[PDB]
RNA sequence: AGCGGAGAGGUA
DNA sequence: GGGCTAATGACGGCGAATACCC
DNA sequence: GGGTATTCGCCGTGTACCTCTCCTAGCCC
């Protein structure tokens, strides 16, 4: 029932109700979305659509066409490790069969030659390394998700933006997927405007009359006509109540069509003209205002009906009419040249070129491509029942004059949609229906891409750039491989995949860093929006975002509120929108069953929340439930209620949930708490967490920086280095191995080891850990140490948010952290001469040479100091003393320089690379660690062959008990030793890749331990950060009654300002587990029986979730008592559980104070203090921000050649910028020689500060200041520019 | 901690009934934290408008230097305690303090203490002329004798210090840290002032025992007055 | 010229031909001289 | 003034002017060519309509003809702005003689001095070093003296101690907002790696001590220390600029 | 590249003035600026470093790359002052006044100044008495302009 | 061998 | 593989050209 | 000729510091 992970350890639970649904992989939409991408194992979507989409090319001369039938994806040349020692990425190959055909010209269509190009090379596709990382230039990049606006059609409006009025006006954006944006605008004299990718302003008039539509035709389909009489007009019963008893009269009476005077219709509008063929002219304009004249012809031809528009305040209004009436055109070509120069400004007009534009703008597929998510989100928006439809735009009168072969398939399946008008009389409904309208702040409104999408798009604009290529290439037809060219395609994968705004050098410090860097949902990129920019309605959190975006893991800084996280049990849906589980609510009784609903689904149904009370199984025994409907908090009774919440932790992410008491705290320290847990340091040994939750196992699981057995068996075989198992017979030709990485750089300068955790001859499950990762425990996240709390004032040394620290938690190597640098040595190729890595360097002593061998670098294992030449290396510069001197030697006797790597950071030398050419001869000490390195492969490849012949003769003994396929088994795996061995061979006998210049490359590889010190930035777990002031020696920290020593002394004042009070309920808790940890020792420590054990940990565990002691052994309840020796971890959920009774329940089990605070006296003086203080283990961490990084000082360095002005920076030497508002300070203070001594003397001028140097080396005073040199440089500038600058 | 406010200006229904020594509900911590994202970006809009106003009045003021000891400007300023209808906003003893005074209330062109302070608060007086850097007559540059005393020491300002970048310094000092019925509230007789009821302007200041203004309440036309006032009544009871 | 719109100033100075006699704060920052305030009063009385 | 940058392997780093220049030199050849060719009048038209794009790309870039993914920087764009060559290097210019280090509390300091460290401390005042060194005769030239002091002994400590003993030192807050973010104080030596500092001047510095970096800068003339003594003291900085 | 004998003479510049002047400068004035014309686009000539003669960069219009030193290498002495080499035109002379001289284009057309024309208060339109949208089709080869002040459609002006 | 333009992350 | 080779997710304040009937 | 009424642009929107990557690469042999 217990795996041998828990059975090693079991931390005591407490809380209000279970968890039903289980965490699910932390890294799945990545890893998902890139496996729908490639399509490795069908493939319907992904990189196999944009191929079909692409690769249909029609030549302008015909008899040119390529076709395919799929494509194949190569294994990879080089391991994952090898990509990232080399340099290499960690791609692979993409090849596609490219079906050529040619056609008869003159004849009838036939295939006349018919060629097959398999393997077409393009592009390089990098794999992932089933994390969600892949290795770019040695590398790992993380590509985070994009929260853009979804494609579709949405309706905006503008408050105030425009005429300085109380009226808003509309407007109307259809936002395709790879197509021109479309608008429409409303105007304040009651217009139409359209506009295509914000160009100047047209009416819709234009456009609708380049559509094909007629005015009578779109005034009779807009507006509702009535007709009149030859005067008198028909009677509406719905007409007259606009102008209810007089309306009821007249239903119930049911009136004919009565008599009207012509008053009524002077103030109308004529819907369609009339003519008469007996006069030759027309008597009417249509869409005209009614006259006089206009009246006596209409009366003098005898019409009968002239037509009429509705025409309200409120509920209708004639804004066509008013369009129709701005515009002057009535001719379809001339809308359509208007068009073409509203496109392209300053081009004659040409009618076909026209045609073909208008047509390639909104009706084609290889133009506009809108993509099925944004017609479906156009058919919940317009009203139609139908979701899926065309991919292209589509109109009533445009595609029914067309000849084309795919427009007859077109208008048999839309049939007639009209969806620009759909649009207009949408947005007509809005204006005077009066319809709501929709800004873009929810999650259904937004959508997620991931990097499969991005990839996708890329890998279409490169294959766009080749499809243009060979419309020109294959205008004369030889292969097919000579057409599609794989550069530009590489270049723009490339482009893509090492410099863009979603691929980012991500951070390997920390698991649970590498875990929310991983899951990070990020709103900028190239369709997002700016920082710099407005943002103040996104940042600000929406009630859409409970349950799919965290909320309270956010950054500092200028993007507050624009790079989100995602949430613990969120996922992506099959159309990109987010979705949250809940749980199906019947009415009375509530059913465990999960339904993911999305974003536009959930504010349908009744929602109640995570926090109901339940006295049975399953029901709700409360008459008002604190349930929402909009967002909003409600109370409705529970027979209306239709879903439920399946977890508290449904709201914050995996970094908000491992810290515990986070109901207790404030939202902004645990916003600066979530973001402080990112940023610690593996130390050499890490604690457990003392107050957890449960999720660290998870996202130690998730993180992958341990290994897991993937089938159970012995562990007979194991070393520090390699782990060796045996599995059985129903898991089961070859063993399984697993290899640790030791010692290597992470992408944050840190250290990362896997140190192994089993011993000889246990049995394990399928999912038990192996080797514990860097900073992390047996199955726990482990990111600080344990250690004593005071919250007192001492000395003012813990002033104002500082930390002190005593001599026992810097004696034991408590927060020793392991830094490895790359420190590396170029040797470029002059033109004088090559530099080489001689060791017989010029003007250097001896005592920075023994440390150097005969090869010229320096040894593995050697302490090295600040200064200490490493690798040696001379480059030449180029009288009858010089030429006797050049004659006595072998043309190497002066003309050197001396250029050689040096230390900046104290430590030894761990590895040393040595990477070299092609056609260069390689050194003694390059040929001594090639022996090495094939002596280390031919003894593990013989140590593994030797376990796969011993694991094959253990089955064949166990097979004759009661016979020739082990032979062949056995075979195989020695061919395949041998290939592998050939491959390794070949592969570190050969010069690895370099730049063009260069002939050899050593790198070095420097570790530094470094301890603490005072100034160095540490901070908690509920983001009290804080720097350490000095070290206090044990005799003068103050101690309790029994002796032990508080090793920190916090401050209580930022308690009550900060306002958290997590920490204190942590303290107590701490308290608490250090107690019963010590009171299992004192147990233990004598000769105690099994059944007291048994007793105190069945007391200790439950008290009446439940955990069983009669189950295991006894040998595995004196281990499990040998591991919680040091202390008893708690687990806290993150929004239940941990009230103050089970606390004081836990603090009085042992010989502890109830109330938490006990009297320590002072060890300085050895007096009592007048008040008990709170004393306590906290989980305490150490950040990345050290001292040495960020304390530099210089006093002369290099300078600017454009400006004679020192650098910036930590490195080069670079000088403070004194700022503006430092001149603003000392301007106020007078300081008139203080100024001019600081921006002239000392920065700007050149001969200046030489003076100003030897006067202070000589001791004389004579300042002599002159003009800055950027004076002079703005001068230069000014008179650039044709202006004549004069200094009078 | 009572009722939780959202952006667009409502409040919520519902308040939160529980305090962080208890624990939080879920939709409760919702709205805390979307007070604590709305906190943050308005203290960072107000660092950036601060920052942005800071060097607007620094590139405005930078002109005035103290030149001269003594100009011989008798303008004037009258000072008047700064009333707003409730609570004084800037009393006599801090708006006085500082500068020198212009007419006799004392002797002309004598810089001000706190012992003249309190001579003044004891003699219970309303209005006294100040001399001011509004009204100057000096070339390119500012009185030393019109601007008073230092900010930072207590005895006269220096001739040439630079008064326009400490001013617009101190100005921008606080920008990251911004954002019918006449019943009286403290006692003390009431004198009014501009009264003619047929009046254009009412004033309803009242005078206390030690003779300053507290409270100053605005009159329409119209306004009626019922009347050594006692608090906790109205002079003017309305006035629709 | 120094905080906005520096074009406009430019050219107007370059159409009118404007002299600018050093009276400033900032412009004795720009060119190097000493600040006209404070210790660096009496060089600008002792100049004129 | 407008130089090439050099990367690894023999590249070049793309210029903005540079390529202003080579298009108007390029119009105006072809120009010139066309008019000894004697074209017609609609191709001299052309040229000379490129030739006024081109030098209007030259002179303002990105107001009406925006020349380029990136717009790239012009005559105009390198005077105005803030990154442009009069407030990057006019009004605020980086100095030398200075450095920054985190920032800790001293209860056992006074009001006027502070604490500085060693290296730091070593690394500012190194001319006062070598010019000590040089009349104490311990080297006879500044090599010897440097290597000296990068030898680390105890007399270069006895030289550092009797240095710093009379000298002040300018610290300042990263933001100056206030009129006293800039104050001089008497360093003192320190075994440590931050700058300690009193806690009765930190409320006027409106600085924590949660990872807060002070700049500090060393006035070397008689001039300058004699001004930072007598009006930027933090004992003589006592009263707001503000209010009384 | 380096030199040590010049770097240690100072108060070479006294750097003292009463105002500063700001005006046009007439195209006689911008010729008596510079020392030398460029012809063609070339900066830095390929397989080689060394700058390209009538450029962007060159060392007969602005000065020399090294200090004391010829693009040849007929003249290696700092004695050698104030001459001209006869191979590659160039003064012998310091590396420091290459910061300081500047070269000019003679422009085959006249081109108008953006800073004038392109600005809300325009000088152009001011003193020619014109709108801004007239000058602007005019600068760009729209329309004509007769010699009083219309407008001319190039079929109104055939 | 020194002189640099973008993009990303983090601290006050 | 190799060496020359010429987008449309901001927002507010403000001075200047069009439209037009009296 | 002359007053409102929109309307197209012009011009601006905090400082200081610390890490990392990637830079014009394309082509017909
Ligand atoms: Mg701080
Ligand atoms: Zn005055
Ligand atoms: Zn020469």
């Amino acid at each position: 029932s217990y795996s041998f992970t828990e059975k090693k350890r079991i931390r005591k639970d407490f809380g209000k109700q279970r968890s039903i649904l289980e965490v699910p992989f932390l890294l799945a939409i990545q890893v998902d979305s890139y496996r729908e991408f490639l399509q490795e194992d069908r493939k319907d979507l992904g990189l196999h659509a944009a191929l079909k989409s692409v690769f249909p090319i029609s030549s302008y001369s015909g008899n040119a066409a390529l076709e395919y039938v799929g494509y194949k994806l190569g294994q990879p040349v080089f391991d994952e490790r090898e990509c990232r020692q080399r340099g290499m990425s960690y791609g692979a190959p993409l090849r596609v069969t490219v079906r050529l055909v040619i056609y008869d010209r003159e004849s009838s269509t036939k295939a006349i030659k018919y060629v097959k190009e398999q393997e077409v090379y393009l592009g390089e596709i990098p794999l992932m390394t089933g994390n969600g990382t892949f290795i770019v230039n040695g590398t790992e990049r993380v590509i985070v998700s994009q929260l853009h606006r979804s494609p579709g059609v949405f309706f905006d409006h503008d408050r105030g933006k425009t005429h300085s009025s109380g009226k808003l006006l509309y407007s109307a954006r259809i936002i395709p997927y790879r197509g021109s944006w479309l608008d429409f605008e409303f105007d304040p004299k009651d217009a139409l405007f359209t506009r295509i990718d914000r160009r100047r302003k047209l009416p819709v008039s234009i456009l609708l009359r380049a559509l094909g539509y007629n005015n009578e035709e779109m005034l009779a389909e807009f507006f509702e006509i009535n007709t009149f009489h030859i005067v008198q007009l028909e009677l509406v019963p719905e007409r007259l109540r606009g102008e209810a008893r007089h309306v009821k009269q007249l239903e119930a009476a049911g009136v004919a069509a009565l008599a009207v005077p012509d008053d009524y219709l002077v103030g109308r509008i004529l819907s369609h003209d009339v003519v008469d063929g007996s006069t030759g002219e027309l008597l009417a304009n249509a869409n005209d205002e009614i006259s006089e004249d206009q009246l006596t012809a209409f009366r003098k031809a005898g019409v009968d009906a002239v037509g009429t528009l509705w025409v309200n305040d409120l509920d209708r209004g004639p804004y066509l009419s008013n369009t129709l009436r701005i515009d002057p055109t009535k001719t379809q070509l001339e809308a359509l040249v208007e068009i073409y120069r509203m496109m392209r400004p300053g081009e004659p007009p040409t009618k076909e070129a026209a045609q073909n534009l208008f047509h390639n703008l909104f009706f084609t597929f290889e133009r506009y491509d809108l993509s099925t998510v944004g017609r479906m989100k156009f058919n919940r928006r317009v009203g139609r029942k139908d979701v899926l439809g065309e991919s292209v735009l589509y109109d009533k009168k445009y595609f029914a004059e067309r000849n084309d072969e795919e427009s007859k398939r077109l208008v048999a399946e839309h049939t007639d949609t009209s969806d620009i008008l759909e649009v207009i009389k949408v947005l007509t409904e809005i204006r005077n229906g009066r319809g709501v309208v929709d800004d873009i702040d929810h999650l259904g409104n937004r959508r997620v891409r991931s990097v499969g999408e991005m990839a996708e798009n890329v890998f279409r604009v490169g294959l766009v750039r080749v499809e243009r290529a060979v419309k020109e290439r294959l205008s004369m037809a030889l292969t097919p491989q000579e057409l599609i060219n794989a550069k530009p395609v590489a270049a723009a994968i490339k482009e893509f995949f090492g410099s863009s705004q979603l691929s980012q050098f991500m951070d390997q410090n920390n698991p649970l860093s590498e875990v929310t860097h991983k899951r990070r949902v990020s709103a900028l990129g190239p369709g997002g929006l700016t920082r710099e920019r407005a943002g103040f309605e996104v940042r600000d959190v929406h009630p859409t975002h409970y349950g799919r975006v965290c909320t309270i893991e956010t950054p500092e800084g200028p993007n507050i509120g624009l790079i989100n996280s995602l949430a613990v049990f969120a996922r992506t849906n099959q159309y990109g929108f987010l979705e949250t589980p809940y749980r199906k609510v019947l009415d009375g009784k509530v059913s465990d069953d999960v339904e993911y609903l999305s974003a536009i689904e959930e504010n349908e149904y009744v929602i109640a929340q995570a926090n109901a009370l339940t006295d049975a199984k399953n029901m709700l025994t409360e008459q008002f439930v604190p349930c929402r409907f909009q967002g909003e908090s409600l109370l409705k009774p529970p027979s209306e209620v239709h879903f439920m919440d399946v977890s508290p932790m449904q709201t914050v992410s995996v970094a908000a949930a491992l810290v515990p008491f986070l109901e207790h705290d404030d939202a902004n320290r645990a916003l600066m708490g979530a973001n402080m847990q990112r940023q610690a340091v593996p130390t050499l040994r890490s604690q457990k967490p003392l107050v957890g939750t449960g999720i660290e196992r998870a996202v130690a699981r998730d993180s992958g920086v341990t290994v897991n057995a993937l089938r159970g068996g012995v562990i007979e075989q194991i070393d520090a280095a390699r782990i060796v198992v045996k599995v059985n017979e129903a898991e089961i030709a070859g063993v399984d191995i697993y290899n640790l990485i030791k010692y290597t750089r992470s992408n944050q300068n840190t250290c990362i080891n896997q140190r192994p955790l089993v011993n000889v001859g246990d049995v394990i499950a399928r999912g038990d850990v192996l080797a514990d990762g860097p900073s992390t425990d047996i199955g726990e996240l482990a990111l600080g140490q344990n250690m004593l709390i005071a919250f007192m004032p001492w000395n003012g040394y813990n002033f104002e948010d500082s930390i002190l620290l005593s001599e026992r938690v810097v004696e034991e190597d408590r927060y020793t952290t392991i830094h490895i640098e790359e420190l590396t040595c170029v040797a470029r190729d002059t033109k004088l001469g090559p530099e080489e890595i001689s060791a017989d360097i010029p003007n250097v002593s001896e005592q920075a040479l023994n440390r150097l061998d005969e090869s010229g670098v320096v040894y593995i294992g050697a302490e090295v100091r600040a200064g200490d030449i490493m690798v040696g290396k001379v480059t030449p510069k180029g009288t009858p003393e010089e030429k006797l001197l050049r004659a006595i030697f072998g043309e190497k006797a002066s003309d050197v320089k001396d250029s050689s790597l040096r230390v900046p950071m104290d430590g030894t030398v761990i590895d040393v690379q040595v990477f070299t050419r092609d056609g260069i001869e390689k050194d003694k000490r390059a040929r001594q660690i090639e022996e090495n390195e094939i002596k280390r492969v031919k003894k593990d490849f013989d140590d593994q062959f030797r376990i796969l012949e011993a694991a094959i003769y253990a089955r064949l003994r166990s097979q004759i008990v009661g016979i020739e396929r082990a032979q062949k088994q056995i075979q195989a795996h020695e061919k395949e030793f041998e290939a592998r061995f050939a491959d390794k061979r070949g592969k570190i006998t050969q010069g690895d890749d370099l730049a063009p210049g260069v002939l050899k490359m050593v790198k070095v590889f420097l570790a530094v331990k470094r301890r603490i010190q005072p100034g160095d930035k540490m901070a908690g777990r509920h983001g009290n950060k804080g720097v350490v002031s000095n070290v206090v020696p044990v005799e003068d920290m103050p101690y309790m009654a029994t002796g032990e020593s508080v090793d920190i002394v916090l401050n209580p004042l930022g308690v009550p300002s900060r306002m958290n009070i997590g920490q204190i309920l942590e303290v107590h808790l701490g308290w608490a587990a250090k107690g019963l940890g010590r009171k299992i020792q004192r147990m233990l420590e004598a000769q105690a029986a099994v059944s007291e054990l048994r007793k105190f940990l069945d007391d200790i565990y439950n008290h009446d979730q439940r955990v069983d002691l009669s189950q295991f052994s006894d040998e595995e309840l004196l281990n499990l008592g040998k591991n919680l020796i040091d202390g008893v971890p708690m687990a806290t959920p993150v929004f239940d559980g941990a009230s103050e009774a089970e606390i004081k329940r836990m603090l009085e089990l042992a010989d502890l104070p109830q109330s938490g605070q006990t009297q320590l006296y002072d060890g300085r003086t050895g007096e009592a203090f007048d008040r008990k203080t709170t004393v306590g283990y906290m989980h305490y961490l150490k950040l990345n921000h050290l001292v040495d990084d960020k304390m530099h000082a210089r006093s002369t360095g290099p300078y600017s050649l454009v400006t004679q002005q020192p650098l910036g920076g930590k490195a080069q030497f670079g000088g403070q910028r004194f700022g503006e508002m430092e001149v603003w300070a000392l301007e106020a203070y007078g300081a008139a020689y203080t100024l001019q001594e600081m921006l002239t003397v000392k920065s700007d001028d050149v001969q200046g500060r030489n003076q100003m140097y030897k006067n202070i080396v000589d001791g004389e005073h004579e300042m002599v200041a002159g003009m800055p040199e950027s004076f002079n440089v703005l001068v230069k500038e000014i008179r650039s520019l044709a202006i004549h600058m004069e200094l009078e | 901690r009572g009722l939780m406010a959202r952006p667009d200006g409502s409040i919520i229904e519902t308040p939160i009934k529980a305090n962080f020594r208890e624990g939080l509900n879920v939709q409760e911590y919702f709205n805390s934290t979307h007070g604590a994202r709305k906190g943050l970006a308005d203290t960072a809009l107000k660092t950036a408008n601060s920052g942005y106003l800071t060097r607007r009045l620094v590139d405005v003021a930078q002109d005035v230097v103290i030149t001269e000891i003594d100009c011989g400007t008798t303008e004037g300023l009258i000072m008047t305690p700064i009333v707003e209808g409730g609570d004084v906003v800037e009393p006599l003893k801090e708006r006085v303090l500082g500068r020198v005074v212009a007419e006799d209330v004392v002797t002309r062109n004598t810089l001000l203490d706190e012992a003249w302070v309190a001579k003044l608060e004891d003699a219970s007086v309303q209005s006294v002329k100040v001399r001011s850097t509004i009204s100057c007559e000096s070339s390119f540059g500012v009185c030393a004798r019109c601007y008073g005393r230092d900010l930072a020491r207590g005895h006269q300002v220096n001739i040439g210090e630079a008064v326009g970048v400490i001013a617009a310094q101190s100005i921008g000092e606080p920008g990251t840290q911004l954002t019918d019925n006449i019943t009286v509230k403290t006692t003390g007789s009431v004198k009014f002032n501009n009264l003619k009821a047929v009046s254009r302007s009412g004033e309803l200041s009242v005078l206390d025992g030690h003779g300053r203004e507290r409270e100053r309440y605005k009159l329409p036309y119209g306004a009626t007055i019922t009347a050594a006032v006692k608090a906790g009544q109205s002079v003017a009871n309305w006035d629709p | 010229a120094s905080f906005q719109e520096t074009t406009r100033v430019l050219t107007e100075a370059a159409v009118r031909g404007t002299r600018d006699n050093l009276r400033g704060l900032k412009e004795n920052v720009i060119v190097g001289r000493l600040i006209p305030a404070g210790t660096g009063l009496a060089y600008h009385a002792g100049r004129r | 003034l407008r130089p090439l940058v050099p990367l690894d392997g023999g590249r070049f780093a793309t210029s903005d002017l540079n390529d202003l220049y080579r298009r108007v030199i390029n119009r105006n050849n072809r120009l010139r060519r066309l008019l000894e060719l004697n074209a017609p009048d609609i191709i001299v038209r052309n040229e000379k309509r490129m030739l006024q794009e081109s030098v209007d790309a030259l002179l303002d870039n990105g107001r009406r003809g925006r020349a380029i993914k990136r717009p790239l920087k012009s005559l105009a764009d390198m005077i105005k702005g803030k990154q442009g060559r009069f407030r990057q290097n006019l009004l605020g210019k980086r100095v030398d003689y200075s450095g920054r280090s985190v920032i800790t509390v001293g209860p056992y300091l006074k009001l006027h001095q502070c604490g500085l460290p060693k290296k730091m401390a070593l690394e500012l005042f190194k001319p006062f070093v070598f010019a000590k060194l040089q009349r104490r005769g311990l080297a006879t030239t500044i090599k010897a003296a440097k290597k000296l002091v990068e030898r680390e002994e105890a007399e270069v400590w006895d030289i550092l101690e009797e240095v710093i003993r009379e000298h002040p030192v300018l610290l300042n807050r990263a933001p100056t907002l206030h009129r006293l973010g800039i104050q001089a104080f008497e360093p003192v030596l320190i075994e440590g790696k931050a700058i300690q500092l009193h806690p009765l001047v930190c409320t006027a510095f409106n600085a924590d001590f949660d990872g807060d970096q002070m700049a500090v800068h060393v006035p070397l003339s008689l001039e300058a220390q004699l001004e930072a003594r007598a009006l930027m003291m933090s004992t003589n900085n006592i009263l707001s600029p503000a209010n009384g | 590249m380096k030199d040590l004998l010049n770097l240690f003479n100072q108060q070479r510049q006294t750097l003292d003035f009463d105002a500063i002047k700001i005006a046009l400068a007439s195209p006689d004035l911008i010729r008596s600026w510079s020392y030398g014309e460029v012809k063609k686009p070339e900066t830095i000539n390929y397989r080689t470093f060394k700058p390209e003669r009538d450029g962007l960069f060159c060392a007969a219009i602005f000065g020399p790359i090294k200090d004391y030193e010829c693009l040849c290498g007929k003249y290696k002495r700092m004695k050698h002052r104030g001459v001209v080499c006869e191979k590659c035109g160039t003064e012998v002379t310091l590396a420091k006044v290459r910061r300081e001289r500047m070269g000019h284009i003679d422009l085959a057309s006249p081109v108008a100044h953006i800073w004038f024309l392109k600005s809300l208060p325009s000088r152009i339109g001011l003193m020619l008495d014109m709108t801004l949208r007239d000058i602007e089709r005019v600068l760009y080869f729209e329309a004509y302009v007769v010699t009083r002040r219309q407008l001319l459609t190039e079929e109104q002006y055939l």
